[PDB]
């Protein structure tokens, strides 16, 4: 397996103020990522796919990209609907592994 | 003795709109009741109930039963009957009964020996008059069995007649079938009769591609009008009749030739364990009927679709066909032991057995009187219904006898099949009295009649298939064992008529 | 719009097989040329992968999980199941069914997902 | 061309045309709980067998009936028609679920239905059914 | 008796010359009960199923003639405000009758779009959908897709005619005329509910969707209209009727929605009385227990009654507006399959006939493109429609 | 969705003939139908019916358990499988293969 | 002029051991070329690579090509073949062409003009003797409609030779299709031929249990 | 799967390909064989299989 750990564990940042959870794969993963929201008990949500391409549903501020061994969700103007757990899944090699999870507050 | 008196035939013939279904197999016959005509009642088991009580002889004559489809038709054969054809029903009945064998038990110390005993005969005759009893049509056990190869054993016959409980009454009709002129056979001789069935209307295999509420134009209004509005708007004295043009908008309102067949509610129990109450509802709860001061459940009563659309954990309580899986006990088998039949293809034409008829209006409205209306649980025969009769299942049975009355309805009986007044005689047979038992073959040979599928449908039908996922033994094969199984149940509607 | 439905039981007894089936609404399995996959996230823990199945049958399990998982595909009703063997404590959490592809990302990164299933393997 | 009139008492009751010595195939629900207590339910099936015949799935039922009051101060016809002063049967109505009982209605009057039989004791119009006078 | 009727048509281009699935979806909201999944298709159809097509201000059919000839087709060309019409001699058009009855039976159901009673009205040819099998507003997939194209069809160009002979199936003869123990009973009743015109004794409350005797199928209430055939008020009370009992026809002009009583013509069963049940009355009451020293007779009443051995009932009667026959549904079984809105029902009814404008593409892009031409030439045409029944009085 | 015939290159020789997409070699398939417009802008327009006469080979086999058929699924789709949506768009959603019904080798 | 000089056929006839499928289709036939035959090679467009060079021809003559499947079966009459069938093979084709409307088209200022051309031919004929180049075999797009109601565009004849690069050589074959002895219809006229398969072995489909 | 795949073009360099004249052509769709070993799926043979495709399908990528 390829292990998967986000620097921050909880990070707690108020409203408006810029936020940024960087995860790194344990060997390269050639830019492969998909970042995940989950919202306390619901199931969690794709946000961001392949390195920086934005998923439909999402908002305009959520952004990242990645040097292939280094990955940062930026979340940009934090608005107060979103305070939830961040995940990073990779794409590159079997099998596929969710890191840890970011709490943002 | 050593001249073979048939031979061994198993095979379907399509030709045409015609099947030819031979079906051998071979049976013991031992001999009940030590050669005796017994009296038989429910005071032997103790006749707990009113409702169970019995009165009847039990005799020794065994009778062959091939009344199940799954004797004639191969699993394969079924397929290629149910995929391409609208139709079917039966022709001719050929029979045979050969190579007797006859065999005597001597118990001697601990080994009982098995010798042959040539001089002995085997007393056959068929009720061609229909003077006896008719057992063959209540789906009883011990038909022949669905795979060529095992052997099975004849069952006993006997019979029913009038009883308040366990007593008899004077009219009380007792039958002694050594009145009437029997067959007899040596290891030589061989026995065969042939029958031609009564004009029966064929089963209509197929399921409706629209629903009976559905048959409209959906582009063109009616010019038939209805009432939309009772009161403008709120307020004293504000009554008005408004009316307004049958059509799409409000869809359900138009006037319509025909509605939907009968319905006998039955109670719904679900598959699911915990969406039932804690409370034993099986007799109690069951939709029944009474005769002569007897409740009798009603089982599986008219032809009404089982559930909604959507659901297919609920299922009428009494109002659905139960198979057995493969070896499967007698008494309280949990619920995945048993296969229950689903009669999702009724939905367009019947109702559904678990809900109401409809509503009708219970009063007169006026000022003083709102308009009440209360629930149809139960709807006769009113001119002009429409409705399709029950499916018939691989497992389940061909024909019954119907009885023989004044007047009777659609005589089609209610558990699937071809209802009849001149049906398939019965064949009685037993062993001449002199320990002793018999084997032969029987060979049955029914040629069915088929209604072929004219339809334009334009996208692809559905089909009964056998999936293709990989698993531990054959679906419709036997297992590492020996032991046949029938997976599931098969209906025979799987094409489609527009209504 | 594809919604994702998961049923079966909620409590399996410990070494007891556990069975969830995923009703997709909103395309059509057969046709859709999207695999479908399950993850499963025991309790205030990251999620692991279990398995995907792609719409032909074919099927790759998660080696952690020890040839456990069985995931059919009946494309007749549309739905897909989960089959765990010889479950144990351990095993328990809030199963979800997901669509593993999208055109570019393909069975790699899970865009729609069910709704979420608990199970509690328990004694 | 009318038929001729069925002169005779049939022998055997509509219930009883059973073979009583072997069993069916066919499974009737039999047990809805495992036994007293909370949080019972469970689904027990067992087959229909001459031990109960009050569960043998049958081919037809009995005739239409109409109820009339019985006073205290045709016999033959009781094998398969309804008693004149007694409940046809009994229809279950509301469905059960962990809220609500089972409940079951007396049906005091059943038209036709599809494979009913019966034993006997014209207006010129659109329609009539089975035209023998009362 | 036999009857000639002639009148001009006029078929435009439908849906573009594309077959359009449609939906309840696509034309509503919620309305489980309403929802319905089928297909519009460009093909028009005949319908000259109601009377007064055949007649001018005992009896049964006999034999059918039809014919269709006069084959005007008319090209349409607009520049801007003014829209030219010019004769296209060389477009053709198809038409063919479904003998097999293959496909759907729409023209039971009792819609508009009739030949016109008046024979020098011209009338517009109504255009033919059908429904299927449909779960809310979607499909399953049992549902059926009928391409009205692959079935064999006659191309008719301006010199052209058309024409087919019918034989109409052996139906009942309609009839035209109106404490003992007794041999027989009244026939059956399914009860509506009783309104009368007069506002002022109606209950003050929404009650006309409620009140109306409905039947559920497959969880959809479908109202139960007309019904069994019953006369609709007591003897002398001709100011009452049943909310769904009785067919309604609208006067000359009468607005499509929320119309009064008087813009509508309300039909009257008073005729049949004698042998059937009032539809608003219960048909008898029944003992509901057993008499006792110590507990009275109960009676309680029959809302609704089956079949019962001795029964008699007469049929709706047909009106001069009304329908000609509805086709019988193929089923198992059926019981009396006389149509409930009146007529005589046949399992072979005349055969529907479907036409069309055949499509004549407009200039192709002259580069080789594979994608279907969806640009045509807009086009209708007109023609002559002569229907003759045979019939036969008792 | 595929061919039927194709014509077999005339040559020497050829090695079961039989074409690699599918169908039927013929060294004398269907004659190719050539067409335009006689010079006098034009363009023209008609019908054209064409009528193949297939013969069959029927299914003889002995065996006991069912076949794999083809089939039609039934989980209420938003559109039926060969059919039109609502703009009339006539869609063919999977490609079907000839074999289905089982011989012995 | 005034009458139909053809019928609507499309249905399937199953009949014992044979399968009779009749398909028709409307069908649209512009002008290519300009009624010129113009030489084409790669050169023209771009000519990128050697292995895709191609030195050929393209002629105002269209085709008709019916070569697919779903141009004869409906998909549930498909379904009844597999289903039911170990085998199968075409017998006879018989070929039809009618209903010819000629159309033209004076362009005035934005709205076009468009008004029947009552005298104008069109020409049709077959090549039964196989000295044309047989382009029928490739998959080519253009062919019937698997829909009915679906509006067709004819496809453009062309074909390719002997080539060097974008050169051409001296064993270049060119054919001009004028040379042909062809039917010329009006709008009255129809165009009919019948065919014979020659015999080819069962197509198989079936799948083997071992 | 996309990331099974190697992270190159091997799309024209790496297929299966018959020559003619100096001039390489494509094997398509190559003599008749199974397109995969039993129980894997996803896999598919470079050129080796008739690709259609689905209605609304562009002509390009």
């Amino acid at each position: 397996d390829i292990q998967m750990t986000q620097s921050p564990s909880f990070v707690s940042a108020s409203v408006g103020d810029r936020v940024n959870i960087t995860c790194r794969a344990s060997q390269g993963i050639n830019s492969w990522l998909a970042w995940y929201q989950q919202k306390p008990g619901k199931a969690p949500k794709l946000l961001i796919y392949s390195a920086s391409s934005l998923q439909s549903g999402v908002p305009s501020r959520f952004s990242g990209s990645g040097s292939g061994t280094d990955f940062t969700l930026t979340i940009s103007t934090l608005q107060p609907e979103d305070f939830a757990t961040y995940y990073c899944q990779q794409a590159n090699s079997f099998p596929y592994t969710f890191g840890q999870g970011t709490k943002v507050d | 003795v050593g001249s073979s008196s048939g031979n061994w035939h198993c095979d379907s013939q399509w030709l045409g709109d015609r099947v030819i279904t031979t079906s051998t197999r071979t049976w013991a016959l031992p001999t009940y009741n030590n050669h005796l005509y017994k009296q038989i009642s429910n005071s032997t088991s103790g006749g707990s109930s009113n409702d169970n009580a019995y009165f009847g002889y039990s005799t020794p004559w065994g009778y062959f039963d091939f009344n199940r489809f799954h004797c004639h038709f191969s699993p394969r054969d079924w397929q290629r009957l149910i995929n391409n054809n609208w139709g079917f029903r039966p022709k001719r009945l050929n029979f045979k009964l050969f190579n007797i064998q006859v065999k005597e038990v001597t118990d001697n110390n601990g080994v009982k020996t098995i010798a042959n005993n040539l001089t002995s005969t085997v007393q056959v005759f068929t009720d061609s008059d229909y003077q006896l009893p008719y057992v063959l049509g209540s789906a009883h056990e011990g038909c022949l069995p669905p795979f060529p190869a095992d052997v099975f054993m004849i069952p006993q016959y006997g019979y029913l007649t009038l009883n308040d409980g366990s007593q008899a009454v004077g009219r009380s009709s007792f039958y002694c079938l050594e009145y009437f002129p029997s067959q007899m056979l040596r290891t030589g001789n061989n026995f065969q009769f042939s029958y031609e069935f009564e004009n029966v209307p064929f089963h209509s295999s197929y399921a409706h591609s629209q629903s009976l509420d559905r048959l409209m134009n959906p582009l063109i209004d009616q010019y038939l009008y209805y009432l939309s509005k009772t009161i403008n708007g709120s307020g004293q004295n504000q009554q008005t009749l408004k009316f307004s043009v049958a059509g799409p908008s409000n869809m359900a309102v138009q006037g319509r030739n025909y509605i939907p067949g009968p319905s006998y509610r039955q109670q719904r129990v679900s598959t699911t364990v915990t969406q039932n109450n804690n409370s034993e509802f099986a007799w109690p709860g069951a939709s029944s009927w009474a005769l002569n001061g007897r409740n009798s459940l009603m089982n599986p009563g008219p032809a009404m679709a089982s559930h909604k659309e959507g659901e297919d954990r609920f299922f009428p309580l009494s109002g659905s066909l139960i198979f057995g899986k493969q070896g499967t006990g007698r008494d309280n088998v949990d619920a995945d032991k048993v296969m229950i039949t689903n009669e999702e293809e009724i939905k367009t034409t019947n109702p559904v057995a678990t809900e109401s008829y409809g509503q009708v209006a219970t009063n007169h409205q006026s000022a003083q009187a709102q308009a009440q209306t209360g629930w149809v649980q139960n709807q006769g025969i009113l001119p002009g219904m429409v409705w399709q009769d029950r499916d018939v299942y691989l497992q389940g049975p061909i024909w019954a006898k119907i009885p023989h009355t004044d007047g009777n309805f659609h005589p089609s009986p209610l558990m699937g099949g071809f209802g009849m007044k001149h049906p398939p005689p019965q064949i009685l047979i037993k062993n001449t009295p002199v320990t002793q038992y018999s084997t032969g073959q029987v060979s049955v040979e029914i040629e069915w009649e088929l209604q072929k599928e004219n339809s334009k449908r334009w996208n692809p039908e559905i089909q009964y298939t056998s999936n293709y996922y990989k698993s531990n033994n054959v679906e419709f094969a036997v297992n590492t064992e020996g032991v046949y199984s029938e997976p599931r149940p098969i209906g025979t509607r799987y094409l489609t008529r527009n209504l | 719009q594809v919604q994702l439905q998961e049923s079966g039981p909620g409590l399996v007894k410990s070494s007891e097989t556990l069975s969830l089936t995923c009703t997709v609404s909103g395309e059509s399995i057969s046709s859709s040329s999207h695999y479908w996959g399950w993850i499963r996230q025991p309790p205030g823990k990251g999620l692991e992968f279990l398995g995907n199945v792609y719409y032909l049958g074919s099927t790759y399990y998660n080696p952690s999980l020890e040839s456990r998982v069985t995931i059919l595909l009946d494309t007749s009703k549309n739905q897909f199941s989960l089959k765990v063997n010889s479950v144990t404590v351990a095993d328990t959490a809030v199963y979800y069914c997901a669509r593993h592809g999208a055109g570019s990302y393909s069975g790699l990164f899970f865009d729609y997902w069910g709704q979420g299933a608990r199970v509690i393997v328990s004694s």
